[PDB]
């Protein structure tokens, strides 16, 4: 189940500043970036054209384009009509996609000063029960536009899943890679142990501590943290008493692995 | 509004002596415009790269800052941010194990 999502981040600082920067992500494999001082959508993958020909990329990057001029002004021109009622600094993010299933369903959710308030949903545009009152008239006057609505879709319900599909055809070398996670153990000088792994891809992974054939249930794992090379990093800590170290051991299985697992005796 | 939570953490297993990259992860803080820097022995590292910004599905945005370092035990490192929801810039320090 791969969700490919578009991110979109925009700040207005006051009348005279915003930018406007996005991310597009595969799972947890970023495809794209389009920053703001950038015309085109840059590539972060040789794959991420997917299956579209040059000409194809070209018209979608267009419409992108048409969007992110019209989507500023449309910002700036709602704050003046709003003003000093609704005023700057103003955070505006879109979260757009689409998520793949054996044998999709697709997205797009805005937020306004970190909250959720609209999405598109069906065939309009619709504030979210407990979005400002204010945001219902321009969601309204954003309805009548058919043509946008119409696009928009499109985007959604056929774009989307195609693109995707192409995607994973382009990329699935990448998207299928096996990276090995390393291990080490360490405790500050009753403990708590900490096992430590690092480099594994894909995400999905196996940690924890052993006596013998026996697992720790004390073991608690922490949180997936990136590397910067497109794997991951998880430590799981237990807590024991001084003198009990002995015997113990941190396991490791992860795909990558095939079948041999990481074992680290304390 | 939400204040940034930092994590320091190096890419390989720390051996004094041996190059390696030390990776900090600031997430959960709003709004996005963020000053990051990577400290050895208090002074910044000046080849810091940073990912892209991105945000995640409760929408708070997170980045990560990393830095090609070689531990000794002479040399501290740290990631210290400045963010709009803290008075001072907040300062952790790698704890010389993750
Ligand atoms: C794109 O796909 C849309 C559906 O997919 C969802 O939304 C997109 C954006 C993605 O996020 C995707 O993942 C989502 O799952 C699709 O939207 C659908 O459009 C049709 C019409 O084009 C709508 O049908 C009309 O329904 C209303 C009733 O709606 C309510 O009840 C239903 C359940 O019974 C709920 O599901 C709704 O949420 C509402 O609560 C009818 O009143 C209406 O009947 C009248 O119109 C028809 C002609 O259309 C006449 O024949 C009749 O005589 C009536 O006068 C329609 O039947 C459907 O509601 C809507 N779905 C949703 C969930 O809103 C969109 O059309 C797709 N567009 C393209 C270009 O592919
Ligand atoms: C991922 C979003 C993709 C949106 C794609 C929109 C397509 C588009 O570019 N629409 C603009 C162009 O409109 C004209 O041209 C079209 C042909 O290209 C059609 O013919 C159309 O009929 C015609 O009018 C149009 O200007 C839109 O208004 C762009 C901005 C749309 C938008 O996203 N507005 C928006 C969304 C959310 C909110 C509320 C959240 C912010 C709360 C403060 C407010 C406004
Ligand atoms: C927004 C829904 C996208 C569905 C269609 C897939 C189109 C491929 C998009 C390529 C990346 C575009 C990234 C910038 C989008 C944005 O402004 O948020
Ligand atoms: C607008 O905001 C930018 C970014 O914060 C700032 O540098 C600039 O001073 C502001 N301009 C005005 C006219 O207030
Ligand atoms: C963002 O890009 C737009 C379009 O080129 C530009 O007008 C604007 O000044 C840029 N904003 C910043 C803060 O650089």
């Amino acid at each position: 189940n791969y969700t490919f999502r578009c991110l979109q981040m925009s700040s207005f600082a006051n009348r005279s500043w915003s930018r406007t920067d996005s991310v597009v992500w595969l799972g947890d494999l970023q495809t794209h970036r389009w920053s703001n001082d950038s015309a085109t959508i840059s590539f972060t993958k040789p794959w991420s054209q997917g299956k579209l020909s040059n000409q194809q990329w070209e018209k979608l990057q267009h419409m992108f384009q048409v969007y992110r001029v019209s989507f500023t002004r449309d910002i700036q021109e709602l704050v003046k009509m709003m003003s000093p009622k609704e005023d700057y600094p103003i955070e505006i993010q879109l979260s757009a996609g689409c998520e793949m299933y054996p044998g999709s369903e697709s997205f797009l959710h805005v937020a306004f000063q970190g909250k959720y308030v609209v999405r598109f949903w069906g065939t309009s545009w619709q504030t979210v029960p407990g979005a400002p009152s204010w945001l219902d008239l321009p969601i309204k006057v954003l309805n009548a536009d058919q043509g946008t609505s119409a696009t928009v879709q499109m985007l959604l319900n056929d774009t989307c899943p195609l693109f995707v599909r192409g995607l994973l055809e382009a990329g699935k070398s990448d998207l299928e890679k096996q990276e090995k996670p390393v291990a080490w153990l360490s405790s500050v000088p009753h403990r708590q142990l900490v096992c430590h792994v690092s480099g594994f891809y894909p995400k999905p992974v196996w940690v924890m501590w052993m006596r013998g054939d026996q697992e720790q249930q004390g073991t608690h794992r922490g949180d997936f943290l990136p590397n910067a090379d497109e794997t991951w990093y998880l430590q799981a800590t237990l807590d024991v008493e001084a003198g009990e170290e002995a015997g113990l051991a941190c396991r490791v299985k992860h795909s990558s692995l095939g079948g041999q697992d990481i074992i680290l005796y304390w | 509004q939400k204040t940034p939570q930092i994590q320091v953490y190096s890419r390989h297993p720390p051996e004094n002596g041996k190059p390696n990259i030390l990776n900090c992860y600031v997430t959960q803080f709003h709004p996005p415009h963020i000053e990051i820097q990577m400290l050895k022995n208090g002074k910044k590292i000046p080849k810091v790269e940073m990912s892209d910004m991105s945000f995640s599905k409760d929408w708070s945005f997170y980045i990560l800052a990393h830095t090609e370092f070689t531990p000794t035990e002479t040399d501290t490192y740290a990631c210290r941010v400045k963010h709009a929801s803290m008075a001072e810039p907040k300062t952790v320090y790698w704890d010389r194990d993750m």
